RNA sequence: ACAAACUCCUAGCCCAAUACCGGACUAAUCUAUUGAAACAUAGAAGCAAUAAUGUUAAUAUGAGUAACAAGAAGCCUUUCUCC
RNA sequence: GCCUAACGAGCCUGGUGAUAGCUGGUUGUCCGAGAAAGAAUUUUAGUUCAACCUUAAAAAUACCCCAAAAACCCUAAAUUCCA
RNA sequence: GAUUACCCCUUCUACCUUUUGCAUAAUGGUUUAACCAGAAAAAAUCUAACAAAGAGAACUUUAGCUAGAUACCCCGAAACCA
């Protein structure tokens, strides 16, 4: 009983599916496909964990710039804004810096502000005085 | 706020000379935010793909 | 052996509704098996391209090519067709439409060398296909301006978007 | 401050790998009954090629590249020019 | 030297799927677990045993481990062995 | 990866074989199609029959017997003999 393999027409098609856009002669070739095909899938799984990075590091550079605007550096931004105990994302905080500039101009003088509240605080050498925005929250 | 989109584009990715004043500085320190500026880096739009950057100046 | 090209002339279309635009003749002729190469033969089709068909037999007549004589025939077959089987008032109205070289089936020989070595010798066939149409030849595109330029960037800074950003 | 596969967070089908060794499924044939257009339970096998300076057929590239040939004029076989 | 364009021993057909501890190749998907050299050997390009390991099974203790304990002249880091 | 946008940006040392280690400047392949390489049932495990017995003859039996199912490639010398 002597068999062959009739349907080698559709194998072949379900790699060349993903070969179509190659330059050059990737796009015919199942040899030179198959190859290009499997380096295509791994790029794509690893820019699947690049692109969170790629997109964090875009967020802080708008962050930086937002807040060059206003005279303020980013780590003084980002340290104070979370000293004040508002957690906000990187992402939100970016998108507020391009959509909403007056709300951000308000953050950046919150930031500012606590800031200054903690180089009098420690400058000051006592334990008494707590600058309005030094206060801390516990929640009920 | 309320801007037609044509003019709100416009308006955006506006490319601003800078004039940057040099006797007396070093050349370092110059070209470091000389840099900065000319990449658009100072900009919250920015981003990498945009042709945003802004001329500058150095007298 | 695929012929199709042939086949073409065998269309027939519904007749005309009132007062809409007259379409044209088109006509198609080949010539199957001429024993030019096909490289060669190219670079005739490809001269006589989008030209009125008197400028392409002017040319045609002129050049040296062994290619010349085989194309030439063909387009006064191709003319002649263009008046009598189908109708077409005005003979010299016609401009080629599409010129090109197909590779035809080859012969093989051996080629000897030396040494008691040889080379396997293909010679060589062509056809060539010419897709004549009735009416007088399109405008040949002229090169950008820089007000075409100076258009096209501007829509390309007016197509930005800020990225990532919602 | 910025920085990982580490660790949180929100959901899950819930944690790497060469030699060797276990498991679960399935592509394409054929044969039993079904199935009727692509079939589903079994039983069977010449049972699945991106790699053997693989075999045959066909196509490219090198490449229109290397290399090949017909002594002159006329009235068309008649003179010339040479070996 | 030569014995029909390969002669330290012709060519052909058999023996012949000669025999290669030596190269070179060996085709679907997805999951479990996963290895580094102690012996002998015409042995060191290889095999066959041990040890580790994989797949099943039966069980009871396994690593860690405080005193206590293991040499006689001098002798460090540390071992062995156990609740 | 993405982008309004093909590029432009940013991130990545062809593939097999072979090795302690190969982007290697180690081997292999122009490309397409068709062909082209894992076979055995002693012992074992798994599923059933009947059981002090079991097998459609000869055998084996201190839970055994009988049946099924699970297994071990392809191409290459120089040679030697008629
Ligand atoms: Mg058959
Ligand atoms: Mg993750
Ligand atoms: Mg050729
Ligand atoms: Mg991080
Ligand atoms: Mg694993
Ligand atoms: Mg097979
Ligand atoms: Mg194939
Ligand atoms: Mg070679
Ligand atoms: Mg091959
Ligand atoms: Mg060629
Ligand atoms: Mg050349
Ligand atoms: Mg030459
Ligand atoms: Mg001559
Ligand atoms: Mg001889
Ligand atoms: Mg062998
Ligand atoms: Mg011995
Ligand atoms: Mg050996
Ligand atoms: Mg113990
Ligand atoms: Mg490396
Ligand atoms: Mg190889
Ligand atoms: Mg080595
Ligand atoms: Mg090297
Ligand atoms: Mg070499
Ligand atoms: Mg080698
Ligand atoms: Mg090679
Ligand atoms: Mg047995
Ligand atoms: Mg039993
Ligand atoms: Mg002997
Ligand atoms: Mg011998």
């Amino acid at each position: 009983l002597r068999s062959r393999v009739t349907d080698r027409y559709w194998r072949v098609q379900e790699v060349l599916k993903h070969a179509r856009h190659f330059r050059g002669r990737k796009n015919r070739c199942y040899r030179l496909a198959v190859r290009a095909v499997t380096r295509a899938f791994v790029k794509c799984t690893r820019a699947r964990r690049l692109k969170k990075r790629s997109l964090r590091t875009l967020w802080i550079n708008r962050i930086t710039a937002a807040s060059q605007e206003h005279g303020l550096k980013y780590p003084a931004f980002i340290i104070n804004l979370i000293k004040c105990q508002v957690e906000l994302n990187r992402k939100v905080l970016a998108d507020l810096a391009i959509y909403e500039p007056k709300t951000f101009k308000s953050l950046a003088a919150l930031a500012k502000r606590r800031r200054e509240e903690g180089f009098a605080a420690a400058l000051g050498d006592g334990k008494e005085p707590d600058g309005i925005f030094s206060r801390v929250v516990q929640h009920r | 706020s309320s801007f037609s989109k044509a003019p709100q584009q416009w308006a955006t990715f506006a490319r601003v000379w800078y004039l940057l004043d040099g006797k007396m500085q070093p050349p370092g320190k110059l070209a470091a935010m000389a840099s900065v500026k000319l990449q658009g880096l100072h900009k919250p739009v920015y981003h990498q793909l945009s042709d945003c950057g802004d001329h500058v100046v150095i007298m | 052996i695929s012929r199709k090209w042939e086949k073409k002339n065998k269309i027939v279309y519904p007749p005309q509704l009132p007062g809409e635009p007259r379409r044209p003749a088109e006509i198609y002729h080949c010539r199957r098996q001429i024993k030019y190469s096909k490289d060669k033969m190219w670079y005739l089709a490809k001269l006589i391209r989008g030209m009125s068909i008197d400028q392409a037999l002017a040319q045609l007549e002129f050049s040296d090519k062994k290619g010349a004589q085989i194309i030439k025939e063909v387009l006064l077959e191709a003319q002649d067709m263009a008046v009598r089987d189908h109708n077409v008032e005005f003979r010299s109205n016609l401009y080629v439409a599409e010129s090109t070289s197909g590779r035809g089936q080859y012969l093989k020989r051996i080629r000897y060398h030396g040494r008691g070595r040889f080379g396997i010798m293909e010679k060589v066939f062509c056809h060539y296909f010419v897709k004549l149409v009735e009416g007088p030849p399109p405008p040949r595109e002229a090169p950008k301006t820089a007000v075409a330029h100076a258009r096209e960037y501007i829509q390309e800074l007016r197509n930005r978007t800020i990225t990532h950003a919602l």
